[PDB]
Order: C-alpha cells, then sequence, then structure tokens
C-alpha cells in the first residue's frame, strides 16, 4: 500500500519543505496531484524514473528499488496551499493506488500589521450590517460564533498586484438587530483598534 | 488531448436515477471511474479495457457502467441515495492496467443527492460598500459580498470590475458556513472580499459586481410550488463608486 | 553473432472469452523463459539452467508484463475477427516476433517487429522504425491506427534501449553456458539397390548449434538433403543421401566451430 | 525483458 | 499446413542400450495437434511431450519422445492427427534413414 507523509503541513512564506510517498512493494511508476478548489484532481507530475521540475516544485523517482517518491517545494507561496496526493501505478489490476493526502498551508509574511474591525452598511434598503476583521498577523486564529442567528467565517488572505502587506480577513455578520460588533471577541484577539 | 467530463454539477433526489458521461479524444484503451468524497482519497469503482468491464472494485454492486465506443464511457446510478453525494472522476491510460502509462484525469462532476427538491434554494447575493473608517486609516477599500440561503453548495463566486472578471485582490471562503450547523439539509452561506485602492473606489464611474453562478434544477424536473423554481441561474449584486 | 527474440502466441478457444497466451524468450536461438495461460499459477518460469541469478523482483515484474500482454492479444483477437467478418465459432491464432540481433561486437545492427494472423503475415515495422508494411485491407486499418497514435516511436525505444540493455545482462551472466560447441561425428552406411547401384549416406551426429552444411563434392564439384533434426538431450543430427550407380566419394562438412572441414569416408 | 504493446490491433 | 514427420532414434542403432525414439513434427498450422506414439500397433502409454514453439516463418514445430528398447523384431510408428489432413497419417520408423 501507499503511505503518504506528512498528514498536514504548515509553512511560512519562502520555506523549503518536501513531501514523501512510501510504498511497501515495488511500483512501476508514480504520479503527483494537487486537489482543485472545486474538489477534483489536477495532475502535477508523472514519473517513470528520474527527476522532474516545474518551477517551485520538483518530484523524484530515482530509487533503484522503486519503493519511495518525494515532492520538493522550494520557496513556499500562499498560492500553493492545498491538499496534495501521490498515487503509484501498481502494475496489477486496479492500476492506481492513492495516498491518504497532505494538507499544505502557507502563511503570508505580514510586513505592517494593523488590526481593526469595520462596520459595513447595506447598499439596498440599508438594514443588514456586516462587520469585518481585517489586517491581522498569521499567528492569531478566528473561532466560530456562539449564536444561531450570528455567523463568523474563517480567515482568508488577499494578494494585490501593487504588492500589499497581504490582507488577512474574517467576515462576520448577524441577523439579529442591535448587535455589538466589539463583542465578537470570542477568540484570542490583540487589543488594537475599534471605530465604534 | 484531455478527458472531457460533463455535466460540471449534478442535482438529483433520493430514488431518482443519475447518468454520468465521460469522453476522450485520444485512443486510450483503458478508462476508469473514481469516487472522491470530501477529505478522502479517490476510490476506484470500476475500469474498462476496450468494452471489458472489470467491476472487481465496488464489492456491493452499487454502480452500473456502459462503454459503447473507445471514446465514450458512462457511469449510472439506478436509485440515488445520500451515500452517493461525492465528486465523480473519470480517467484514462494508453496501454493496459499492467502498463506504466500516465493516467489522465477529468475535471470531475460534483453530485449532491437531496431528500426532496423542496429544500433546493437559490442564493441571495448582496454587496457591502467599504467602511469610511477603513478608507481613512488605510489607503485601500474592501467590498464584501455575501451569498446566503443557497442549497446545495453548488455555487461559483466571481468578481467583475468594469465588465471584466478580476482575481487580484480577491478572496473567497473555501468552506461555506451552515445556517443551522446542528441539523442537515440546512441552507449554506458564503462570503467573499475585493480589495482595491481608495482612489479606485472614490471614482463613481467604476462598476463593481459580485456574480454568483448557482447550479440547480433543470427543465426536465417537475416544479410544483408558488415559490420561484430554483433553476440553474446567475444571481448578482452591483455597487457604484461613492465619495 | 549474438541475438535476442520474443516469440508470442495467442490461440483463442471455441466459445471461451479467454484464449491461451504463450510468451517464449530466446537468447542466441536458446530458450531461457516461458509463460503460459492454461498452467496452474500463470507465472514466468526459468527454463535455462543458469537463470537462478534473478531475484523475485524480476520474476514478478515480468509476470505483470505477461498478464498485460495477455489482455492486449485477447482484445486484438476480437478486433481482427470483425475486420474479416469471420464466424464467431472456431478458434484462431495471432503471433508476434519482437526482438533484435547485434553481431560479434555488442552494438545494434537490425531491429525486428512482425505480426501474423493465422500463419499469414499481417503488419511489420520497417528498418527505419517509422513506417509500417501491411498485407491486406484489414491490415491497413491497423496501420493508420498505429501511425495516428505514433506507436512506431514506442517500439523503436524498446528495440534500441530495453532489449539491447537487458541482452548484455544475459550475455555476461551466462557466457560459459552459451559458448559451448561440439564437433560432429561422421559415419557412412552402405546400402545396395536394384540395377547394381549403391546409395551412400553421410551422417553427422552430435553438433551444436544446427547451423551446418553438408555438400557432396565429386572431384572438385539429384541429391537428397533432409532438414536438421534434434536428438533431445541438447544436440543436433543431420544426414545426406545420394543415388549413384556402381568408387569412394567424399562429403564436405562446414561447421562454424571447426577451423578445417571434417570429411572422412567409411 | 519482454516488450509491452500499446495500441491494440 | 500439412505437418512433416520424421521418426528416428536419439542413440545410434544398437540393440541392448537404452534408446529414446523421436517424432519431429515441423511446418504445420494451426498449433492444435494430436501426437500418438505406436509400438507394434499398440499405443505407447507414457510419451514425454514438449511445449509449443514456432519457427521464423510462423510455422509451429514440436518434438515427441518416449523410452524404447532396440530390437529388429518390433515395429515402431508415429500417428499424427491434424485438421489439414483428411485422415491421421502415420510414419514408420527406420534405422537405415
Amino acid at each position: 500500500q501507499v503511505e503518504q507523509s506528512p498528514s498536514a503541513l504548515s509553512l511560512h512564506e519562502g520555506t523549503d519543505s518536501a513531501l514523501r510517498c512510501n510504498f511497501t512493494t515495488t511500483m512501476r511508476s508514480v504520479q503527483w496531484f494537487r486537489q482543485n478548489s472545486r474538489g477534483s484532481l489536477i495532475s502535477l507530475f508523472y514519473l517513470a524514473s528520474g527527476t522532474k521540475e516545474n518551477g517551485r516544485l520538483k518530484s523524484a523517482f530515482d530509487s533503484k528499488e522503486r519503493r519511495y517518491s518525494t515532492l520538493h517545494i522550494r520557496d513556499a507561496q500562499l498560492e500553493d496551499s492545498g491538499t496534495y496526493f501521490c498515487a503509484a501505478v501498481t502494475g496489477n489490476t486496479g492500476k492506481l493506488i492513492f495516498g491518504l493526502g497532505t494538507t499544505l498551508q502557507v502563511q503570508p509574511n505580514i510586513q505592517n500589521p494593523d488590526p481593526a474591525v469595520y462596520q459595513l452598511r447595506d447598499s439596498k434598503s440599508s438594514d443588514k450590517s456586516v462587520c469585518l476583521f481585517t489586517d491581522f498577523d498569521s499567528q492569531t486564529n478566528v473561532s466560530q460564533s456562539k449564536d444561531s442567528d450570528v455567523y463568523i467565517t474563517d480567515k482568508c488572505v488577499l494578494d494585490m498586484r501593487s504588492m500589499d502587506f497581504k490582507s488577512n480577513s474574517a467576515v462576520a455578520w448577524s441577523n439579529k438587530s442591535d448587535f455589538a460588533c466589539a463583542n465578537a471577541f470570542n477568540n484570542s484577539i490583540i487589543p488594537e483598534d475599534t471605530f465604534f | 488531448t484531455t478527458v472531457k467530463q460533463n455535466p460540471r454539477y449534478k442535482l438529483a433526489r433520493v430514488g431518482k436515477p443519475v447518468n454520468l458521461i465521460c469522453s476522450q479524444t485520444m485512443n486510450h484503451d483503458t478508462m476508469y471511474w473514481y469516487q472522491k468524497k470530501p477529505n478522502q482519497a479517490p476510490k476506484l469503482l470500476l475500469f474498462y479495457y476496450d468494452k471489458i468491464l472489470n467491476r472487481e472494485a465496488d464489492t456491493f454492486e452499487k454502480f452500473q457502467s456502459s462503454r459503447p465506443n473507445n471514446s465514450f464511457c458512462s457511469l449510472y446510478i439506478g436509485s440515488a441515495g445520500l451515500e452517493y453525494s461525492a465528486m465523480y472522476l473519470c480517467a484514462s491510460s494508453r496501454g493496459t492496467i499492467h502498463s506504466n502509462t500516465e493516467v489522465f484525469f477529468g475535471k470531475g462532476t460534483r453530485l449532491t443527492v437531496v431528500e426532496d427538491l423542496k429544500n433546493v434554494f437559490p442564493p441571495e447575493v448582496a454587496v457591502f460598500e467599504p467602511s469610511e473608517a477603513e478608507i481613512s486609516h488605510t489607503q485601500k477599500a474592501t467590498l464584501v459580498c455575501l451569498a446566503t440561503g443557497f442549497y446545495p453548495d453548488h455555487v461559483e463566486l466571481s468578481w467583475w470590475v468594469n465588465g471584466k472578471e478580476v482575481h487580484s485582490g480577491v478572496c473567497t471562503d473555501p468552506q461555506p458556513l451552515k445556517e443551522q450547523p446542528a441539523l442537515n439539509d440546512s441552507r449554506y452561506a458564503l462570503s467573499s472580499r475585493l480589495r482595491v485602492s481608495a482612489t479606485f473606489w472614490q471614482n463613481p464611474r467604476n462598476h463593481f459586481r459580485c456574480q454568483v453562478q448557482f447550479y440547480g434544477l433543470s427543465e426536465n424536473d417537475e416544479w410544483t410550488q408558488d415559490r420561484a423554481k430554483p433553476v440553474t441561474q446567475i444571481v448578482s449584486a452591483e455597487a457604484w463608486g461613492r465619495a | 553473432p549474438h541475438s535476442m527474440r520474443y516469440f508470442e502466441t495467442a490461440v483463442s478457444r471455441p466459445g471461451l472469452e479467454e484464449p491461451r497466451y504463450i510468451s517464449v524468450g530466446y537468447v542466441d536461438n536458446k530458450e531461457f523463459v516461458r509463460f503460459d495461460s492454461d498452467a496452474e499459477n500463470p507465472r514466468y518460469e526459468p527454463r535455462a539452467p543458469w537463470m537462478e541469478q534473478e531475484g523475485p523482483e524480476y520474476w514478478e515484474r515480468e509476470t505483470q508484463k505477461a498478464k498485460g500482454q495477455e489482455q492486449w492479444f485477447r482484445v486484438s483477437l476480437r478486433n481482427l475477427l470483425g475486420y474479416y467478418n469471420q464466424s464467431a465459432g472456431g478458434s484462431h491464432t495471432l503471433q508476434q516476433m519482437s526482438g533484435c540481433d547485434l553481431g560479434s561486437d555488442w552494438r545494434l545492427l537490425r531491429g525486428y517487429l512482425q505480426f501474423a494472423y493465422e500463419g499469414r503475415d499481417y503488419i511489420a515495422l520497417n528498418e527505419d522504425l517509422k513506417t509500417w508494411t501491411a498485407a491486406d485491407m484489414a491490415a491497413q486499418i491497423t496501420r493508420r491506427k498505429w501511425e495516428q497514435s505514433g506507436a512506431a516511436e514506442h517500439y523503436k525505444a524498446y528495440l534500441e534501449g530495453e532489449c539491447v540493455e537487458w541482452l548484455h545482462r544475459y550475455l555476461k551472466n551466462g557466457n560459459a553456458t552459451l559458448l559451448r560447441t561440439d564437433s560432429p561425428k561422421a559415419h557412412v552406411t552402405h546400402h545396395p539397390r536394384s540395377k547394381g547401384e549403391v546409395t551412400l549416406r553421410c551422417w553427422a551426429l552430435g553438433f551444436y548449434p544446427a547451423d551446418i552444411t553438408l555438400t557432396w563434392q565429386l572431384n572438385g564439384e539429384d541429391m537428397e538433403l533432409v532438414e536438421t533434426r534434434p536428438a533431445g538431450d541438447g544436440t543436433f543430427q543431420k544426414w545426406a543421401s545420394v543415388v549413384v550407380p556402381l568408387q569412394n566419394y567424399t562429403c564436405r562438412v562446414y561447421h562454424e566451430g571447426l577451423p578445417e572441414p571434417l570429411t572422412l569416408r567409411w | 525483458a519482454s516488450n509491452e504493446n500499446m495500441e491494440t490491433m | 499446413k500439412t505437418p512433416q514427420i520424421q521418426v528416428y532414434s536419439r542413440h545410434p542403432p544398437e540393440n541392448g542400450k537404452p534408446n529414446i525414439l523421436n517424432c519431429y513434427v515441423t511446418q504445420f498450422h494451426p498449433p492444435h495437434i494430436e501426437i500418438q506414439m505406436l509400438k507394434n500397433g499398440k499405443k505407447i502409454p507414457k510419451v514425454e511431450m514438449s511445449d509449443m514453439s514456432f519457427s521464423k516463418d510462423w510455422s509451429f514445430y514440436i518434438l515427441a519422445h518416449t523410452e524404447f528398447t532396440p530390437t529388429e523384431t518390433d515395429t515402431y510408428a508415429c500417428r499424427v492427427k491434424h485438421a489439414s489432413m483428411a485422415e491421421p497419417k502415420t510414419v514408420y520408423w527406420d534405422r537405415d534413414m
């Protein structure tokens, strides 16, 4: 069987880390995939034997015994975060045997941290209020809301072509009217700024 | 050249049957059908070696298949169930199963099986103008879009500035929140953001639009309700530059 | 002279969907491997007495390729049956000859790739390893299919690479058991016939390989020459008769192992 | 080292 | 194709020494063939057969052999049944040729 290592991996921007696929028995060939945002699989490499490189990535199947394959990632970028899968061709009935997967997460380098929460107004009728927690360091994580009519989304980074300090943001909104925006501090937040 | 696979999304009720097509331009002799559930590796269901069905995989006879010609292959579900909701993948190789040829994969087809077409709901898209405090403290403005009350998680959120799809400075949630995360069949909610310069937002001739593509019911499905049919449609929300 | 060939046979069974696949390999006209489908536990089995120098990785990997080839011929048998619109009752045979010969020095001299349906030739790869030679209309369909895909490049890489490289491994592992020749023993038996004539018979018992030539040179240059037949233990035998009326004649024996031609009367 | 065929007849 | 059969012994003709009789069958198609070795008309119960092989001209060839005691009073023959032939042809053994 195919054993994939590690299960999950977290890197900072520019970090060089590698994935490993170990096979109990000898294999004829190996294939590395990255899972799409939609859920499907896009092929990254196909190796018969040797070493293939395509930019930041480099996979190898140079083992004489053919019992392992690696996938090196040089200078990790946030555009590389996702689940990676390795699948070797057994050479027998049911050609591909897939690995369990590796969930990679690349944290961005916040040059100028400026945490603050902002209240946004609705364009149509102006009744629904959406609060936004943006521009925070990668260390601080966001926790879910403790209400049926109150919803909090997870963190997500932004990249602007005019080079931004990577906007880390978490959108939170409430159905119930007369709701305090500053009270959405369920998680460990840094005391920095509130407009109020 | 590549493995064509239609439709992109498939919506079906429990009991009703499901057809899944697959095609390849190359003269590949071996074709495959995988099932990939969220947070899981693709599981082989069956493979074909030039009109020869090898259904060794799938030990419970939960799937049917038909390969009329070398190019086309199908996967059929007689009676749909909540157990079938998964991303179906199609694949092909040049030689035989014992060959070491590259297995080319299709773009997949996300299928979600519903208890009843009554719970199928289209999203309510809404844009939110950037806060004046954010524009003063920073030299950038962020528009947040919210697509809520959609079912069943069959949406594609895209940003359109001045009639052109923009990607730079855009971020969309990978996982949609559940309005009732305790009970199943609950409608989902999704949020996205668009960050631009403060000067870009101040111009009242720049057209910002949040476009959500919803994949729902088809013309074949019988809709008997006073509420609007949750057909495959685009829902949008626009905002003009304010100073 | 050093060669390597892979003789594949595929004979279908009447009514049965699975036919019988036989893959036999040869190194310098000497069999070293053999695969069969009707045998209990279908695997590659060592035939040569020097084939014990292979690990379990070689016998399992070759078994995989044999099982894959078995399915390829199984489909190709049905594909060919439809080309000629043959009756779906009787049994048919599809054969293949793939390999290469090097010569004295270890270097590629000539590649080989031929196919034959029911004894008659079907399709063959040319010396250029790019174009194909077909035999009839049904064979031209296989030619355009294989030229559209570009199968000529795939077979060129095997005959130039994998076949040459693996032949060097066999030539070094069994160089003592391959270069073994024997001098042929000769004896002439006398037999009388009608009209006072005598039939002479030049015998040759015990030679390896069967590449021999027995010519009747009467005073420095009608004849009955039969084909070479093997003894069974590991050597070959051949004889030649001549109908002459009645006086001693000689028969020249040409062997690659013998520097001088061996000829002796009675 | 037997050969492996790709496109069927 | 019609098969070509030639019956001959492995060891030179000499009574008393353990000799092995051969039945060389060449130039035939299809490979399905029935080889039966005979001795004075009676079929030989134990005949060691060889596996299927074919020549460069796509024509199959096989070699049948069995244990036999040399004597100038017993007759030997090799009956071969093939689809090309109308009736199973038999080739008699000869120590002179």
